[PDB]
């Protein structure tokens, strides 16, 4: 039964049913239906006078669920594919599915565009040498308490055509990968599905995965990068096709996500899973009396109900879409677009990944430890599949530069932004407080022939004590980065 | 003379409260409620302060309303509203070490007093 | 007086002497808009413009400042003007700046003719002493008070015109006395237009099944606050019902059916279902007082009493067993008496055609009027908000057709989403009481509330008007009192104030009750410098600003009119 | 209250038949299942005396 | 106190229209001296009376209007010019451009001005309100010509 209307305090009771002739094979497991029938007594093999109910299927309808068991088949009607088509053609679309994701949470607009790359998600592709790349991108939401990203779970299950919620805690091996069961009156072992084979072509969600026990979270990676399960167990050995897209939401070991302590320490996640993961979005509280005073209108809007006016309202300015369109749309984006690459698009990408691999030299140097958050080959697959998900939205075959860009500044805003996170400073901050005075400015060229040249200090030192007395606030930068300018 | 309303009246008080009326912030201030949030954030600064987020703001909103659902209203007067907020402010500045209860009782004491 | 009920068929003589030409565009009906009674007359008109083939121009105006720019944008050509519910209350010569000498051809011989016709199609009763009687160029189709009540007034106003000491002082202020008592009177409404235009369709001999309904239609959508119009008007529309009946007989997907049949005073008893008719209806909540949980608690009573489950009674009515609703009308004969809902039981129309069911003219008037309503720097805004209700009238019209039965069905699920929304805030005013007594007055003020951006439009504010004087008028313990209900628009910043009239209860059975906000409104729009709204065209609209509001509530209480 | 959400069932305090007409309690506390079978019938018949054309409902 | 006194009005402790706003938005001219009395002051065009705008503090000795009228020029091509020359800083990293042309930081915030966009058009408007007010025709011409 649908979990809105269960009793209080009771459990939601399973109750058999039966499809004859071309009702049978309609339903995928977990979808939500509506059905209509004459409820029969069958008596059954299993006190006084008990004969077993059930229902005999006279219809079925469902708009969640499409096209039966999947044959990347086009059932959608001719207007409404009109009408997608328009919705494709629309020259600001973008904004239209990044404000129909989460339309009652304030900010969050990255996180909100992760979301629509996950559900239109990339293309899966077939080498004649059997080589399998993934078509489908991960996102793990890492952050502070109160930043509603388990909302953005519930409202990314509600959205996805196929789709489910798990926990952490109330995970298991089996139960989120396929579990080998017993049937009771063969005594033969058999495979039931799991979480992720109820997924299987849609979205996981998972809540709580900091805490998900440890061989727990392990069982996944298959079913991650693989895409697919291989279960040789009881003396069934196979391997099932799982191609799930997993969406994560993950709180730091440390009960709030510090600035002052070492991204070593709030994560003690296996730099195996955040090389899974595609976005690793880590979020944070600053504070800001003008994002606090949004938030709280905001909020007191959903509260007070004006918040439901404003989305009707804007439902019919045209601005955003509602979920059965939205879900509909992802359907058929999934079943008519698989772009590829343009030539001049390779050349960007692999620009933009040498570089930032290289920027993670940088990252990696004066630190002299390995990086909890790590940037490999798989994270360059993550941002073609980012690209190809954006050339998805507007039914696009070609995936041109400027989706390129925009996948780009994705993966600067996730993953590069969270990957960023003695008596030379000191020494430093005396002289350059004594050499210059307050409200006088010097070139970058001075300090560079008198404090590297010199070799009073190393270059690196001065890179890092420019940016230390620039968040200090007290010595600030100015004329395109070529003055050095004490604010006092 | 151990409790102003019996016990047997005041448990079928509560579930009929519970079952039956349903408050609803409709005439409610919500601006002295934004401005309160946006000091909690703000003095909620240091390090071993209680933290404020967003669901603080919301647990304002069901205080308010339970104080609503107590007197069996339907609608939220601006008097539940300083209520749940001086409920709220009383939490965090007990929450507040000693050396700075004065000087945190003496911010927020325009928002519950008046 | 310039057309009486028995020359309406020469009047359309008239129309075609200046417009049947095949050439060239010649006639232009201004339309009221956010008016059913219009609407269907204007649907009727159109019908028998259609089949004589008269080119049109059917332009739905609301505010009057509206119709200025219209008609001053008009070309010479037109010769002939329709105004469909409006006009009889102004001067339209001092409004439209209308002077004969320039509008006058072939005056030669005492007789007069002009190059333009301008018809007025008006309901309220206070008609324009100048506009009736002394105005060659504007026609009145009057229904008749005329020739009964006003012939002091037109012996006055002739002897005032004809006669440009003690006995001019004597004749002339006793005159002008009886001008002013006939005016600052009440606006009022005893006939409807489309019973008019239908009489006029008798006269001619156009009359079929597709008018008769749009006449029972017009005729219906008055019963909410002009009952006794209604209450005048049936035995002619049972007397044409049974006229324009075939002789009989089986279902069948032609034969289109209107039948006079028990059709109870209930809201979309046929779309919905029998909890939510009761729950969702005025009369109902007006005796019972079913905005308290003990309303409800006597409602889930007396559907104990009544012998109906409520799983079967939240049951959608056409898939209701008919085991109850087959034997209803002895049900609600044995049990309504005892909870005082005997005035349930009512004759009306029901039309239904082919095998997609049986819609009644209640319903069908309540669809038209949720079409009506949400059917889809300032000054911009409103433009574009007047704009929006012009084709939120124009996509009342399309649902007015037989072949667009879904936009039918869209207004009834509207009326159920609005009828929802004015019960919540109906409950709201009464929960916490904002009805202040003013000792002349009620005052009703919405300062916030759930979804109040659909009280911008008018008739959703008079809807909410109509259920606080039904709620409020069983009551007996407070006496007949003029209501002030005032809603507020932020983004417009105004404050727009509808006047309502009280009614007595449906049960008893006299003179109707007057509409005296008007003149309190003109007035002191003339005396104080509030900067306010007077173009709509029922008077008791008007738009004040947040500012000024509490200043006008003063001189209103101030003002002895009300 | 029974007619009010259309429940099915009549709550009967037992100290109710022990303060008025002990014999009944008596009865009861001995043959259980005929006296309910008596007493399903006397409270329909109370009920249809203030609920009339209740057996439609239930 | 202003509780009490804010509730014969009909308004809230905490309305938006409650809170205070100074009426008066600061137009400062820097530094400008008599040849008189050679007291160096800033004289506010619109915190002040007309008495001791046109005249000096001390010596009371009134200024002519024309060099006012081109310090007011001055003031205004200054804000244009420091409008113009301006670094563009990161929504979200808040660093300055140092690439000077450059899509995106990589933060990947947008860029926006230091000055923000309503400043200027706000002392403009209240360049224009002055003008007016006043009565200095060079400086309506120069409104007038900026205009256009
Ligand atoms: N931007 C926002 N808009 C609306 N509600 C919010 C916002 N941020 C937080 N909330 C509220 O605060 C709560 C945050 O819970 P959440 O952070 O999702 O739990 P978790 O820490 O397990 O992810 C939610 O119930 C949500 O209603
Ligand atoms: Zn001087
Ligand atoms: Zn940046």
């Amino acid at each position: 039964e649908i979990p809105e209307l269960v009793p209080v305090g009771e459990m939601p009771r399973n109750l058999t049913m039966t499809c004859d002739r071309y009702l049978t094979n309609k339903v995928i497991p977990g979808t939500r239906v509506t059905i209509v029938g004459i409820y029969s007594i069958y008596n059954s093999k299993n006190g006084v006078a008990i004969r077993t109910p059930y229902i005999k299927i006279l219809g079925i309808q469902s708009d969640v669920e499409t096209s039966s068991i999947w044959n990347s088949v086009t059932m959608f009607t001719e207007e409404e594919e009109e009408e997608f088509l328009q919705l494709s053609r629309n020259p600001k679309l973008y904004e239209i599915l990044t404000n129909s994701i989460a339309p009652s949470i304030f900010g969050n607009e990255d996180i909100k565009k992760a979301i629509v790359c996950l559900l239109m998600g990339g293309s899966k592709k077939i080498l004649p040498d059997g080589m399998r790349l993934r078509g489908d991108i991960n996102v793990l939401l890492l952050g502070d308490p109160g930043t509603a990203k388990s909302q953005l779970l519930k409202f990314v299950e509600k959205v996805s055509p196929i789709a489910v919620y798990t926990s952490g805690k109330g995970s298991s091996a089996a139960g989120l990968t396929a579990s080998v069961q017993r049937d009771p009156m063969t005594r033969e072992f058999y495979l039931e599905g799991g979480a992720m084979v109820l997924a299987d072509g849609g979205v996981v969600c998972i809540d709580e995965f900091d805490k998900m026990r440890d061989e727990d979270r392990v069982a996944i990676h298959e079913a991650m990068e693989q895409q697919t399960i291989s279960i040789a167990k009881a003396g069934i050995t196979t391997v099932l096709n799982s191609r799930t897209s997993v969406l994560a939401a993950a709180n730091p070991i440390y009960g709030r996500y510090d600035d002052l302590k070492s991204p070593g320490d709030n994560i003690d996640f296996q730099t195996t899973i955040l090389s899974r993961f595609d976005m690793i979005f880590i979020v944070k509280d600053d504070h800001n009396e003008e994002r606090d005073i949004s938030i709280a209108n905001h909020v007191i809007n959903i509260h007070t109900g004006n918040a439901n006016a404003m989305q009707n309202q804007q439902e019919e300015n045209g601005s955003e879409i509602s979920i059965e369109k939205m879900k509909r749309y992802i359907t058929y984006c999934r079943l008519k677009c698989a772009p590829r690459l343009s030539p001049q698009a390779a050349e960007k990408l692999s620009s933009n990944f040498v570089t930032i691999r290289k920027q993670l030299l940088i990252n990696e140097l004066e630190s002299t430890e390995r990086s909890s958050i790590p940037i490999t080959i798989r994270q360059l697959e993550a941002i073609i599949r980012i690209t190809e998900s954006l050339a998805k939205l507007e039914l696009s075959p070609i995936a041109q530069e400027r989706h390129v860009d925009e996948a780009i500044r994705l993966f600067q805003a996730s993953t590069m932004d969270a990957a960023s996170q003695l008596s030379e400073i000191r020494r430093f901050e005396q002289e350059l407080k004594r050499r210059l005075p307050i409200g006088w400015s010097t070139s970058y060229q001075t300090l560079r022939r008198e404090f590297v040249d010199t070799h009073r200090f190393s270059q690196l030192a001065l890179d890092k004590a420019l940016y230390a007395l620039e968040k200090h606030e007290t010595i600030q930068l100015r004329h395109q980065g070529q003055n050095i300018y004490r604010s006092g | 003379e151990i409790s102003p309303i019996p016990q047997e009246l005041l448990m079928k008080y509560i579930h009929y409260a519970r079952t039956k009326i349903y408050p609803k912030l409709h005439q409610m201030d919500m601006d002295k409620v934004s401005r309160v949030y946006a000091d909690l954030r703000r003095e909620s600064i240091s390090t071993g302060s209680f933290p404020i987020t967003v669901r603080h703001l919301e647990s304002i909103l069901r205080i308010a309303e339970s104080f609503a659902k107590m007197r069996l209203s339907e609608f939220v007067s601006s008097y539940d509203l300083d209520r749940a907020i001086k409920v709220v402010v009383d939490s965090f500045v007990d929450a507040q070490k000693v050396s700075v209860r004065r000087q945190l009782r003496r911010s927020f004491a325009i928002y519950t007093l008046g | 007086m310039y057309y009486g009920i028995s020359q309406f068929s020469e009047a359309y003589n008239k129309i075609l002497r200046n417009s049947s030409s095949h050439s060239s565009c010649q006639l232009v009906i201004f339309v009221s808009c956010l008016n059913i009674d219009a609407l269907c007359a204007t649907k009727m008109l159109s019908l028998l413009f259609k089949k004589q083939l008269v080119q049109s121009q059917i332009v739905p105006i609301f505010g009057y400042s509206e119709l200025r720019r219209h008609y001053s944008q008009l070309d010479d050509n037109i010769n002939s003007l329709l105004l469909v519910g409006f006009g009889g209350v102004i001067d339209l010569e001092a409004f439209l700046e209308i002077d004969p000498q320039e509008y006058v051809i072939d005056t030669d011989s005492g007789e007069q003719s002009f190059r333009r016709d301008i018809y007025v199609l008006d309901a309220h009763r206070p008609w324009n002493l100048d506009n009736i009687f002394g105005s060659q160029i504007i026609q009145c189709f009057d229904d008749g008070t005329v020739d009964d009540t006003l012939g002091e007034q037109k012996e006055a106003y002739y002897k005032l015109l004809e006669l440009d000491r003690k006995q001019r002082k004597k004749q002339i202020h006793e005159y002008e006395g009886v001008l002013e008592e006939y005016y600052s009177q009440g606006t009022t409404v005893v006939n409807s237009i489309s019973a008019q235009i239908y009489s006029l369709l008798s006269a001619i001999g156009e009359t079929n099944l597709s008018n008769l309904w749009l006449n029972i239609l017009g005729t219906t959508s008055l019963d909410i606050a002009y009952a006794q119009v209604y209450n005048r008007l049936y035995p002619l529309l049972q007397d044409e019902v049974k006229r324009l009946t075939p002789s009989s007989s089986v279902k069948t997907p032609d034969t289109l059916t209107l039948n006079i049949q028990p059709d109870y005073y209930l809201f979309l008893l046929r779309h919905s279902s029998l909890y939510d008719s009761f729950y969702y209806s005025n009369y109902v909540n007006a005796k019972l007082s079913l905005w308290n949980e003990n309303g409800k608690k006597r409602l889930h009573k007396m559907f104990a009493r009544m012998g109906i489950p409520l799983s079967t009674a939240q049951e959608t009515w056409l898939y209701m067993d008919h085991s109850i609703k087959r034997e209803l009308g002895i049900i609600f004969d044995k049990n309504l008496d005892r909870y005082g809902l005997q005035d349930i039981i009512r004759d009306g129309f029901v039309r239904t055609l082919g095998y997609r069911g049986s819609i009644s003219a209640s319903e069908f008037v309540e669809a038209l009027t949720a079409l009506l309503e949400v059917g889809n720097n300032s000054a911009q805004k409103l433009t574009n908000l007047r704009k929006r209700w012009v084709s939120n009238f124009w996509l009342s019209w399309d649902a007015l057709d037989d072949r667009k039965v879904e936009l039918l069905n869209r207004g009834i699920q509207l009326a159920q989403d609005l009828q929802r929304a004015i019960f919540n805030t109906g409950v709201a005013i009464l929960e916490k009481k904002l009805i202040k007594h003013l000792r002349i007055y009620r005052l009703c003020v919405l300062q916030d509330g759930p979804d109040l951006d659909l009280y911008r439009n008018p008739l959703t504010l008079l809807r909410l008007g109509n259920w606080l004087i039904e709620c409020c008028a069983e009551s007996e313990d407070k006496q007949l009192l003029p209501m002030v209900l005032a809603s507020i628009d932020e983004n417009t910043d105004t404050y727009l104030v509808a006047g309502l009239t009280p009614r007595y209860p449906r049960g008893l059975d006299k003179k109707p009750i007057l509409n005296n906000f008007s003149m309190a409104f003109q007035q002191i729009t003339a005396e104080t410098d509030a900067k306010v709204r007077i173009d709509n065209f029922e008077s008791s609209i008007i738009e004040i600003r947040r500012e000024d509001l509490s200043p006008f509530l003063e001189k209103l209480t101030l003002s002895g009119l009300l | 209250t029974l007619g009010e959400m259309n429940s099915e069932s009549l709550e009967v305090n037992y100290r109710h038949l022990a303060e008025s007409k002990a014999i009944l309690a008596l009865f009861l506390a001995k043959c259980p299942e005929e006296m309910l079978k008596i007493f399903d019938l006397v409270a329909m018949e109370a009920t249809e005396l203030h609920y009339p054309d209740y057996a439609r409902i239930h | 106190l202003r509780k009490e006194l804010l509730k014969i009005f009909e308004l809230r402790e905490f309305a938006k229209v409650a809170e205070f706003k100074d009426p008066s938005l600061s137009l400062v001219v820097p530094d400008f001296l008599c040849e008189y009395c050679f007291f160096i002051s800033d004289i506010d065009f619109c915190k002040a009376a007309p008495e001791s705008i046109f005249s000096c503090v001390r010596c009371h000795k009134a200024f002519n209007q024309v060099l006012l009228q081109e310090h007011l020029i001055q003031k205004l091509r200054s804000d244009i010019e420091s409008y113009l020359i301006q670094d563009l800083r990161c929504s979200r990293c808040h660093k300055v451009k140092r690439d000077y042309m450059s899509a995106h930081c990589p933060c990947a915030g947008a860029w926006e001005g230091t000055l923000p966009r309503e400043s200027i058009v706000q002392k403009l408007n209240v360049f224009k309100q002055v003008a007016k007010y006043y009565g200095f025709d060079i400086l309506l011409s120069c409104i007038a010509d900026l205009t256009i």
